[PDB]
Order: structure tokens, then C-alpha cells, then sequence
């Protein structure tokens, strides 16, 4: 057998792209074979996450992997609630329980709270970038009622990359009118780079400050920098590589070549594209409990049209949401399972300190 | 914080003169206060022609 | 002349509707007769608002009118922001410079932040509801971090 | 302090293992008598340990005040000082700059 899969990728997700095509070389069989077809556009912009999708609905895919942003997300999660084509998806917890969702990023809101109890917080700034969503801004935000915190949330998302020097100065100066010392994090790690560059710049990591990485990537970017300063940092990370199978994965993707895998020759992998490579696994396993309970997966190649009026639900896309939520296996991020909303439980997050 | 600039010169007979252009020194100023003198409330010392 | 507009219309906003079809009795005329494309769709389900917006340009309307909230404003700003076609809209400003969409609500953020000045306030709740966009709170709570205030959100 | 003779091979944690044998004495002010390419990688440790914030106060002594990477300790808070010997205000300085550069 061979099963159509449909796939957005944002452009430049060369490391979750090519862990993709790992977890295909990893994960296929010959008796169901996983095809993908693959579309680059910018997941920012709804119109091509929509077309793209329509596109891809057309070809009659039985279910589609990819990404989104807190403007196409609400395209997809409506889109796949009333389609019943199943989106499978390393991006952030959407905030419903929506069906046809698969999401795999594990809940951080939780063991976000609790850490900051962990440390005993009471006053401090949290830095939110705005275009990931304020999800975690307002669990934190609720319960500093209730802990009767004082948290100084400000956003550092719309700062231009063309002033981006002057701002985050003037952004730890106002901090320093408070004389604020604790901070989280709450970015891309693309953007914890580039706030800790200029945390070393302006001086703000001797002893004092300590900063929380609220992210799953804890040891993804340039941490090195910040190791020595004397202040402490701390955070998170779903991978633990002292994982067997992490360390035997981690050693046939530092190997590859950086020609045909970008970003895969080291020892390294960044949370996103560990989740994608689970995800091909879970999308396999997926198809093969249907071929375990003989479930038939045959929708017709004519599926229609994404616009078609009535709307025209399918029956095995059901199916195909029952088996995904109820797969189990291991991975890169440790043991997997799902709610009937298709957000994980029953995991664990490896909490990371730099010492 | 402006970027690197001249805050004197030097040589050999000319001891290190400043340029007069120094930020440090306006700042810090003094309140002007204004008294009357009565007993005990604001007296002169006796050594106050040394202070 | 004719000219076809979209009308894109919430189920409930009658008296918004009522003051669309009061609004072009007073203004139409025989000149240019704008002539409603009335549909009435959940507003805040992306794929009703974007079959209809779809179907609505299947027409070739020259104008859309209509009303969003928070989950579908990424689908039309997002579709005028490609098919030019101009969106003509009274709900909740968004908040890029998106090209082709026209917002009849102005800016609240000013005005209030001014009237906790005026009332010289330094430590007030702020309960807030999502479906209108954060570009409220996110204000509220960039000023007190600013101005020193405490904010219980 | 003897700096010159640590080795580019480890010239990592002898320069974080120089500044704390210095903090046992809590020093804060210091004279950097080094060749530019030596203040630079110095500057560039300092940057790193952590040691730029207002408190201490480097002499670059030598005649290059402006040829080194000084850009990254401008915003730290502490002080920096030193020489130079050409000055940019002359005319036929910044003639020969243009004609130079």
C-alpha cells in the first residue's frame, strides 16, 4: 500500500524538513508507504497556508503534517474541525480542545509555574514574544493572582530587526528602574540568542540576574556565552540525551550529510525537528493500527473540493483521528500519549540547569 | 557611552591637561539653604575663618 | 450604473444590520446602486467566513462588507491582503498597517491609558476578555511597567 | 600579571582563572599593557566572565585606544581609558583617511 500525506513546511525549516525525511527513511515499510507531498510557503500568511491547504485537500491527502502561526492557526484548527482531515503538528497546544488537531508540543504552562514556585519567585519580569501567542502569558498571569506574584510582563516581539540594538537596552534600563533581577524568557530560540547577545552586551549576567528559557530548547541555542557570567540560568528540554535510542538516533543524524540534510551533521537537534521525527513514527504507527484492526483507509482520489457547499465531512478521517490519539510508543521526547483532544499526557519534560 | 573621545592631552612639558569638556563635572550639584544665624540653631565657630 | 457589494454579516447583529439597510436607504441612489451580497455565517469559524468570502469574490462584487472577530481576522486581512479586494469593517482594529481593509473603530488605547493618568491611578485590576485582541492588555501592561503600576490581570 | 606567554592552545579558562585569582584580592581597577591583539582577545574574556559591568576600569596602554574591538565594552558601565596617538580632528588626518581609506 501507499498512503498520499499532505505537508506545509514554513521556509527555512531546512532541520525539521530533513527530519522528516529521516523519519521516512527510519520509519517506512513496505507494506503501507508513507508518500509525501511537500509545499514551502510562508506559514505567517493565511492566504498560502489556505491555498496551499485546498491545494493539498485536492490532492486528497488522508491526513496532513505540518506547522503553524498564531495567524494561520486559526485556518487550520477550523479548516481540519469541520474537514475531519486530521493535522498533525509540532507547533504550540492550540488553546481549545479542537478535534483533528494533533499536536505534539508538550503542555509548558504547567511545569512553567511550577519551576517559578520552585525557585520561590515573587517579583520578577517575564519577556513574551508576541507572534508565538499569549497562551503562556496568561497562565502565568492567572495565577499570580492567586500566588500573588508581581509579575512585570512586557512584550519584546515587535522590536524591528532594524533597531533592534537600542531597544533591548532601553528595555533592561526600564527593567532596571525596578531594579528587577529575575527574568524569563518566553521566545524562539531565535530570539533568546539574540536578547542574551545583548544581555552580555549591556553587562546583565554577573551574579544576581537568572534568567528562565521557557521554552523546550533549553540547550538549542548559543548557550555557551552565558555559562560563565556568574549569573544562573535554568529552563527546560523534552529530548534528554541520555536516552538510548536519542543517543543511537543522535549518532545516525550527525552522520548525515549536510548536502542532502541540512542542519543534521551534529550532535544536536532542535525540539521542533525531534518532535517531527516522532511524528512520522506516530503517523506510521498510526496506519499500521488500521492495518492491525484491517481498518480501510480508501476514500476515492476524486475527494472534491476544500470549498465544496455543503460542506462533505469524511467517514475515515474518524478513524484516522481515534488511531492517532490512541497511538503509544516511545521517542526522542520520551514516552508519548494522547487525550481525546490530542494534546499529550502521561510525558515528562527534563527540566535543565546551567551550571 | 557616545563611543571613544579626547578628554585631554599630554607631553612632556605640558602634564596632563584636560580639555574642559568633562560631563562628570556638572552634575552632581548642592541645594542652595537658607538660614539666619541664632543660637543654637546656626552659630559661627571660632575656627570658622579656617573652614 | 449597478454596483455589487459583499455583505458579510454575523447571525444576531440585527441592529447593526438594521443600520445597514437604514444607512443605505438614507444614502443610495439611482446613480450607482450598491447592491448587498448579504450572507449570514458563524463569524467566528474561519472556514463559513472564507467559503463565503470565497463565494462572495465568485461574484465579483467590487466591495465587502462584514464584520470578524479574533479567530478570523488572519483569513480576511489575509485574503484582502492578496486579492486586493477592499474590507470595509467596523470590529476591533487590527493591529498591523494591513493594506485593504478599512476599520471604523478608532483606536481606544490612547484614551484610556490618558483617563488613568487624569485619575492619577498606580494599581488597578484589569479583566479583559480575548475576543476583541490583545493589543489592549499588551498596552495596559507595557505602560505599567513603564509607569510603575501594578496591574491584576 | 604576566599575561603574554598563555598559549592560544588554552588561552580559555587562564584568563577566566587570571581574573579570579585577581578577585580574591577584589581588584577592579586594571592596566591592560598588552599588543592589540592581545587586548582584544583580554577585552573579549573580560566581556565573557562577566567583568565589564560599572565597578572596573581598564587602561588600554597603548598607543591604539580606537584600533581595537572596543565597541563591545562601550555599554558594560565600566570606564575605559587610554591613548592615542594620531587624532582624527587634524585636517591632513582626515585627508589622508579619505585618501586612505
Amino acid at each position: 500500500n501507499s498512503i498520499q500525506i499532505g505537508g506545509l513546511f514554513p521556509r527555512g525549516a531546512d532541520q525539521e524538513y530533513s527530519a522528516f525525511r529521516v523519519g521516512m527513511v527510519q520509519f517506512s515499510t513496505s507494506e503501507f508507504r508513507l508518500t509525501p507531498h511537500i509545499d514551502n510557503l510562508e506559514v505567517a500568511n493565511s492566504f498560502a497556508v489556505t491555498n496551499a491547504f485546498c491545494s493539498q485537500f485536492s490532492r486528497g491527502v488522508y491526513a496532513i503534517f505540518g506547522f503553524y502561526d498564531k495567524k494561520s492557526v486559526n485556518t487550520i484548527t477550523s479548516f481540519c474541525g469541520t474537514l475531519h482531515v486530521s493535522f498533525i503538528t509540532p507547533s504550540f497546544p492550540t488553546d481549545g480542545t479542537h478535534p483533528f488537531v494533533i499536536q505534539m508540543r508538550p503542555d509548558l504552562k504547567g511545569a512553567l509555574l511550577s519551576l517559578i514556585e520552585y525557585y520561590q519567585w515573587d517579583k520578577f519580569a517575564y519577556l513574551y514574544d508576541s507572534d508565538r501567542g499569549l497562551s503562556t502569558l496568561q497562565a502565568v498571569l492567572d495565577s499570580a493572582a492567586e500566588k500573588k506574584w508581581q509579575v512585570t510582563a512586557i512584550n519584546v516581539g515587535n522590536i524591528n530587526n532594524d533597531k533592534k540594538d537600542e531597544t533591548y537596552r532601553s528595555l533592561f534600563q526600564d527593567l532596571e528602574l525596578k531594579k528587577e533581577r529575575r527574568v524569563i524568557l518566553d521566545c524562539e530560540r531565535d530570539k533568546v540568542n539574540d536578547i542574551v547577545d545583548q544581555v552580555i552586551t549591556i553587562g546583565k549576567h554577573v551574579k544576581g540576574y537568572h534568567y528562565i528559557i521557557a521554552n523546550l530548547g533549553f540547550t538549542d541555542g548559543d548557550l555557551l556565552k552565558i555559562q560563565f557570567g556568574g549569573a544562573e540560568v535554568s529552563g527546560f528540554q523534552i529530548v534528554d540525551y541520555d536516552d538510548s535510542l536519542v543517543s543511537k538516533f543522535i549518532e545516525r543524524w550527525s552522520t548525515l550529510e549536510e548536502k542532502e540534510y541540512p542542519g543534521a551533521h551534529t550532535a544536536t537537534i532542535k525540539y521542533t525537528s525531534a518532535l517531527t521525527y516522532d511524528a512520522v513514527q506516530v503517523m506510521t504507527e498510526a496506519f499500521r493500527n488500521l492495518r492491525k484492526q484491517r481498518i480501510e483507509i480508501s476514500r476515492r482520489g476524486n475527494a472534491g473540493d476544500c470549498l465544496a457547499n455543503p460542506a462533505v465531512p469524511w467517514g475515515q478521517g474518524v478513524e484516522i483521528e481515534r488511531a492517532l490519539k490512541q497511538v503509544q510508543v516511545e521517542g526522542l521526547s520520551g514516552n508519548i500519549k494522547f487525550d481525546q483532544n490530542g494534546k499529550r499526557i502521561n510525558y515528562t519534560i527534563n527540566i535543565m540547569e546551567l551550571k | 557611552t557616545n563611543g571613544p573621545r579626547k578628554i585631554g592631552y599630554w607631553s612632556e612639558v605640558d602634564k596632563m591637561v584636560l580639555t574642559e569638556d568633562d560631563t562628570s563635572g556638572l552634575e552632581q550639584k548642592t541645594v542652595v539653604v537658607t538660614t539666619i544665624l541664632e543660637s543654637p540653631y546656626v552659630m559661627m565657630k571660632k575656627n570658622h575663618e579656617m573652614l
